[PDB]
DNA sequence: ATCAATATCCACCTGCAGATTCTACCAAAAGTGTATTTGGAAACTGCTCCATCAAAAGGCATGTTCAGCGGAATTCCGCTGAACATGCCTTTTGATGGAGCAGTTTCCAAATACACTTTTGGTAGAATCTGCAGGTGGATATTGAT
DNA sequence: ATCAATATCCACCTGCAGATTCTACCAAAAGTGTATTTGGAAACTGCTCCATCAAAAGGCATGTTCAGCGGAATTCCGCTGAACATGCCTTTTGATGGAGCAGTTTCCAAATACACTTTTGGTAGAATCTGCAGGTGGATATTGAT
């Protein structure tokens, strides 16, 4: 089990909860903020 | 004891017989040897360790942000607040080189810019010039000195024609003081000779004097010093502010060799926005 | 005094540091070029990745000792 | 002018935009130690007789640093006193907490990952820092062999040391000062985009 | 509260400020100015408040004279406003030396 | 009896006497014939208070406070060519647009 | 030690646009801008030209304050006397 | 010095129209006027009597001085009141 | 029998008169002018030769000063001509009336 | 009779062109005569009261050079 | 036998000391340390006449006569203001032409 | 028949700097008027400040501040310098 | 571009006004010791006055946006200076008279000093009160989108 | 044309603030009276510079053509008055430090004044060369016709 299935399915969504704390600037418009973190792939 | 301390000192890649005395740590004088390497700058006197005790660290590059880069030499920026110690010893690297200015007061309130050779492994310093924070007495630069291994290929000059660029990259004029110069007496004169003739070839004339300070940031109190360092650049203002001329131009035809010591005016900002009102 | 002079000085040692979220990506954005096409230099991606917060952790020495100096006055 | 290549090992890679960098000395240079030459080769004089376990050249250079961090940091008022510090078995509380080359402010958030070989590797200590061995265990393993040499080392100069030195309102302003902590974890967790790649990426071949 | 033509509240302001008699540049930044253009000449001197008062009325008389003759220059130039060229013209044939 | 007040001019002829002596340099000053001068400092100083009877004729308010004093000197052209050199304090400008 | 007293030797040449009040003490209408920098320069020039010979009067007088009397004498010989204020 | 022209400009304002009132700083204004015009006439009168190789001051060179430094109509009224008061001093010994 | 370009001989006229230095007005009409303008103040004066010489170089100095500043006001007015209005306005803003 | 017309338009044409003018508009002549008579009377009045003082009923060069030294237009050379 | 020109000066000490006694709004004047002033005019008549023959040789006339004085007594930048109130007799006007008139029309 | 000018002194100072010179008497009068009225200028303003500084002996240091005060800058600096060396070399009365 | 037509730069020629030495002379002063009388250099110590410094109230300085108009460019289009040239008009020159400028000697008169009173004008203790500056509501111009 | 809310002038009451008029010390200059001194007033004498007065020529005067030129107009556009919402730093009144002014007092270097006594810098003639002012003339630099 440690060789077959774990290696991506536990890694498919960890990279996409950034999109609730890139919104930490609101609480300038900068909605499409692609400065630092959106292009790390 | 204003003479050089001991009989042989290497500075990284080459030995330098130093010029003057520095406030070096005194207790290393009874053994006959002092040596010092490039990027740690922590002082020793015997090669018994840094033959492989520079496996203390893998520092290849100083923490100055390399703010220009070219085909041949780069340079960077140190402030005295984000670092406290190796910013300090670079002066004591060369207080044995510099003739007058030494430390009693701590060297923190000065920004510190240092010129540097590209290298195959880690890029090595050649010069240093020291801008203060804002408006000491004008005086846009301070102590400027090049490492004595590496002069006469013309690299000691292009950093005193970087120095005037960060004055109208902040949009106020500036110029050095007197303090003393017989060691480089004609050197800043050489650039202040050709800082004007290389950019008096375009004017569509009837041009005044003070806009030169607005365009080359070389001030009003020394344009006339350079208008008399070389030939007659007057006999026209007689009821108003000074006027400048041109002549037979045996200068720009000699401006094809000894011209390429330039900079590409294309890189980053240099404003310190904070105040840090210093008192001690 | 304990609020006043101790206010802002934890930002100019971070005035060099907006650079952490601008040090990092274009050399991870240049080593993705190394895996888009056997594990020779593929080890060293993490050893510059783990240095992300490492000085911010050294700032976390300071940016939680300054919070730990909330009680230096009787009000805060 | 031939001493170059014994201390000129290393590698180099060029820039991508500009070489931006920021550090201090004591987090770039790493360690803090210092030796003589007459303790380099003949303080370990007859260690050839009885070198069952570890005896190399480059393993005793780290623990020569850590003990003198007690004096200049934990007792700063100790400026000239010859009756200076407690003995090696009496300074046992000075090993559970210390600051040797700023260790525990470097080793406080280091166990949340547990990399498969071993955890934290920095680019700001040199290349060979693992079998450069952990001093977690070597106080109670070979800690006593360096103490009595140190216990006579400092007292010939007793108060300064023989290596060189340096001769002679609340409202509406401090509120973003705690709002610079919503970066509480947001750098390493998306360093953990790919810092969970490596514990299983390194070993794909072991079907064969 | 609809706005009238652009200009007449400025002209009522010039008649107000002309018929009035107060001092116009605010005093303590001007005191800071005369200090920190004074101590560059020689190090720390002190003042007394009547002397800096005389400074500010002297300089306001001088540059209101400079503005009145550059206004006559601007009305000479078949223009209604002032520029840089008429102000250094007016200071020029004033003979500032 | 008293040398000023017998003479019908009431400024002090005694105090004008040594002020020539402490200042002039031909080292002898005529005694009685400095009186001929300080007629004039009476006659001028009348001729800036006597046409400062304008305010008591038009400017309605009786004790004469120093912006009133800017309605005679430059403004009244006969006195202008004796006081260009003086710029009076806190007075202002005579009105014109 | 202390060795130097506080100095705010910085950008004080920005006074205010009260030049847009004293312009309107003069008879001038709308002002067209971009003159504020050289009128601040000329205010700096005339002020330094009066204060430096005033402080030569003070340093001649063996004092280290200025007073109203020697500054009104200073601008009196400078070419235009401030009048009735000392 | 420790001197003034205060009470004399009080009395001249009182010998003209008695209604108005001398104010606080206006006496310094008028004092500066009378001291400045006196210093003016004194330096040009002394220089006149100097450059004509003469060795005293009299009535007539300060008469020519106050004619020399004024607008015309005020000079004529000034020299008239000057001659009037000097001859009224000369009438009685 | 050749007409030059208009105005280009004016520039060599001004170079010719500017390089030379001699007293350019002619002396005896000026001498009659100064005599029967001195007649009005008291009759029957006589002059000295160096005195009238001082008068003529004084008046060409003052005249050449007023011509250069009215020329500079003229070229301020985007105008290569000098007219009544610019000589009297330059006359005003150099101060004297 | 008048003799202020004794100075003529080539003469003040030359006196203007010494300053550096190109064009001369054809009615500046009468007021340049006016400004010359104004300056000339303002200097000869204090010169004549200088000579009326010293009991010599001629002027000299010394009193007119002292007169120009009075009124802010100090000539040199002749005293 | 040195007649009081012995501070390296070559102007008459006796006549300047009698002339300060002549001018003398005050009473007394320091007969030894009034030497300070007539050396001070030795600067700016020489630094007036050293720039006189500074370019009087550029016109190649060896006896230097009245016009070339003004051709840089009023063109020397700082000796202008010490002589601005003077208009020296028959010494000419500097060669200056504004370049708005020279436009090749 | 007696009158005194500054002819021979100005002749000697400028032949002594530049030997290849000659002087017209008109230019000699122009320099005589120059030196005379700048003399009287220093005299009157020096005497005025020494008057109102509660003082009667016309000493050297007030003419030093006077020559600093009315002469323009750079020439005032060189002037006060050679005046300082002049009263230095006169104090040694050897 | 390619020459006619000016003309200024350079060089050489004599005439002459004139600067430069010179030098005697010489009346007039710098310059010399000798007391010397006092103004000044300096130093005492009291103390008025400047200078940092702060807390809260609030007018006012910065920024930003919008409407529009004054600046400016470019144009056409009468007109008045500039440029020659001839005609004349008074100049610029040398040559003979005459009232003031500039020395002198004496006559008296007015200013020095010096002191003896003595009114008078600066200072402040201090009444006083009214002449202002300021609010505040009652009559009257203010100059447009509609 | 026209009403629109805005800004302006005026009688009326109110705190406050510095004139202003004694009280009087009081200190100190000023009127007044001598004695003698040196400087101005007037008269003179004579040596001049100022006024005035005739015959060659260059610079003014009054022209006529023509083209650079100013003036008028008209439209286009960026950049400036005006408003409003908001930050900020003035903005006045205490408050303690602390010191540099300032009056006084003091002893002493030194500029005035004085008879003499020597050189020494004006001056006035005067040789006398010479520097340059003017003129003439040859060649390269400059400008307009085509």
């Amino acid at each position: 089990l440690q060789d077959r299935r774990e290696q991506e399915d536990t890694f498919d969504n960890l990279q996409q909860e950034i999109y609730d704390k890139e919104t930490e600037y609101f609480s300038f418009n900068n909605n499409d903020r692609i400065f630092s973190l959106s292009s790390a792939t | 004891a204003r003479v050089r301390n001991l009989n042989r000192i290497i500075m990284g890649k080459y030995e330098i017989e130093p010029w003057y005395f520095s406030p070096y740590p005194i207790e290393l004088t009874d053994e006959d040897f002092i040596y010092i390497d490039d990027f740690t700058l922590q002082y020793f006197g015997s090669k018994k360790q840094y033959e492989r005790y520079r496996k203390k660290c893998t520092l290849r590059h100083p923490p100055g942000n390399e703010i220009y880069r070219d085909d041949y030499v780069s340079f960077f920026e140190i402030d005295g607040r984000k670092q406290r110690t190796w910013c300090r010893n670079l002066c004591l690297l060369s207080k044995l080189f510099l003739d007058h200015k030494t430390l009693y007061y701590d060297v923190d309130p000065f920004l510190f810019y240092c010129m540097t050779r590209r290298d195959e492994l880690g890029h090595h310093l050649v010069g240093y010039f020291s801008k203060e924070k804002e408006s000491a007495d004008g005086y846009n630069v301070a102590c400027i000195l090049t490492l004595p291994q590496y002069q006469r290929m013309g690299y000691g000059k292009l950093l005193i024609e970087f120095s005037y660029e960060l004055s109208k990259k902040e949009n106020k004029v500036g110029s050095p003081e007197k303090p003393l110069s017989d060691l480089g007496l004609l050197s800043y004169r050489a650039y202040w000779s050709d800082t004007l003739i290389t950019l008096l070839v375009e004017h569509q004339k009837e041009i005044t004097i003070d806009e030169i300070s607005s365009m080359t940031s070389m001030t009003t109190t020394d344009i006339l010093h350079t208008a008399k360092t070389l030939n007659i650049l007057r006999y026209y203002k007689g009821q108003h502010i000074i006027f400048l001329n041109e002549d037979i131009l045996d200068r720009y035809n000699r401006l094809k060799a000894k011209k390429r010591r330039t900079i590409d005016p294309n890189r980053l900002i240099w404003k310190p926005p904070v105040f840090t009102a210093s008192q001690l | 005094m304990d609020p006043s002079l101790v206010l802002e000085q934890t930002i100019q040692d971070v005035s060099n540091l907006p650079s952490e979220f601008r040090y990092l990506l274009e050399e991870i954005g240049s080593n993705d070029l190394k895996l888009i096409e056997c594990q020779s230099l593929q080890r060293e991606k993490c050893v510059l990745a783990n240095t992300a917060l490492f000085l911010i952790a050294r700032h976390l020495n300071k940016l939680e000792k300054n919070i730990a100096l909330l009680e230096e006055d009787g009000v805060l | 002018w031939n001493e170059y290549d014994k201390f000129y090992t290393g590698s180099f890679q060029e820039t991508t935009s500009y070489i931006k960098f920021s550090a201090t000395v004591e987090d770039c240079c790493g360690t803090n130690y210092n030796m003589d030459e007459r303790d380099e080769t003949f303080l370990n004089e007859q260690v050839n007789k009885g070198s069952s376990d570890i005896l190399t050249e480059d393993e005793f250079e780290i623990l020569c640093s850590s003990f003198e961090h007690a004096i200049h940091e934990r007792q700063p008022f100790l400026s000239m006193d010859p009756e200076s510090i407690l003995s090696f078995e009496e300074l046992k509380p000075t090993l559970i907490k210390s600051d040797m080359a700023d260790f525990n402010l470097r080793n406080q958030l280091n166990h949340e990952i547990n990399s498969h070989k071993t955890h934290f590797i920095t680019q700001f200590d040199p290349v060979s820092q693992m079998n450069t061995r952990p001093l977690i265990q070597l106080i109670e393993k070979f800690g006593s062999k360096i103490y009595d040499y140190w216990r006579e080392r400092k007292i010939e100069v007793n108060g300064y040391e023989i290596f060189p030195q340096l001769k002679f309102i609340d409202i509406l302003n401090s509120q973003r000062l705690r709002a610079l902590h919503q970066e509480l974890k947001n750098a390493k967790d998306l360093a953990l985009l790919v810092a969970k790649r490596e514990n299983v990426s390194l070993n794909w071949i072991n079907d064969e | 509260p609809h706005r009238y033509k652009p200009g007449t509240v400025a002209l009522r302001e010039i008649r107000r400020f002309q018929k009035s008699t107060e001092l116009l540049i605010r005093k303590l930044p001007f005191q800071r100015l005369v200090r920190e253009i004074a101590q560059d000449f020689k190090t720390d001197l002190r003042f007394q408040s009547s002397a800096i008062g005389a400074l500010q009325e002297s300089v306001e008389a001088y540059l209101v004279s400079l503005f009145e003759d550059t206004n006559l220059a601007a009305i000479h130039a078949k223009r209604v406003t002032i520029q840089k060229k008429d102000i250094k013209l007016a200071r020029r044939l004033r003979g500032e030396r | 009896q008293s040398s000023s007040a017998r003479a019908g001019l009431q400024f002090p002829v005694g105090r004008i006497k040594r002020y020539l002596k402490r200042h002039a340099t031909g080292r002898t000053r005529v005694g009685s014939k400095a009186a001929i001068y300080l007629t004039a400092v009476l006659e001028y100083l009348t001729a800036e208070v006597l046409e400062l009877a304008g305010n008591a004729a038009k400017d309605l308010k009786v004790k004469r406070i120093t912006p009133r004093h800017l309605q005679l000197a430059i403004r009244g052209d006969d006195e202008l060519d004796s006081l260009i050199r003086a710029t009076i304090a806190s007075g202002g400008v005579l009105p014109h647009i | 030690k202390r060795h130097r007293k506080i100095l705010r030797d910085n950008i004080q040449g920005i006074t205010k646009p009260a030049i847009r009040r004293l312009a309107r003490r003069g008879g001038v209408k709308r002002i067209s801008g971009l003159i504020y920098e050289e009128v601040r320069a000329v205010l700096k020039s005339f002020l330094e030209s009066v204060i430096r010979d005033s402080v030569t009067y003070t340093e001649h007088a063996k004092r280290k304050t200025v007073t109203s009397l020697d500054v009104v004498y200073a601008l009196k010989r400078q070419g235009r006397t401030l009048y009735g204020f000392g | 010095r420790k001197e003034t022209y205060s009470s004399y400009i009080y009395k001249v304002l009182k010998q003209t129209h008695p209604d108005t009132g001398i104010s606080q700083k206006s006496m310094s204004i008028l004092n500066s006027f009378v001291n400045d015009i006196f210093e003016r006439i004194a330096t040009e009168a002394s220089k006149l009597a100097a450059y004509n190789k003469k060795s005293t001051i009299s009535a007539r060179e300060i008469q020519t001085a106050v004619r020399l430094i004024l607008p015309g109509e005020l000079a004529k009224h000034a020299v008239s009141e000057g001659t009037r008061a000097v001859t009224k001093y000369s009438s009685s010994t």
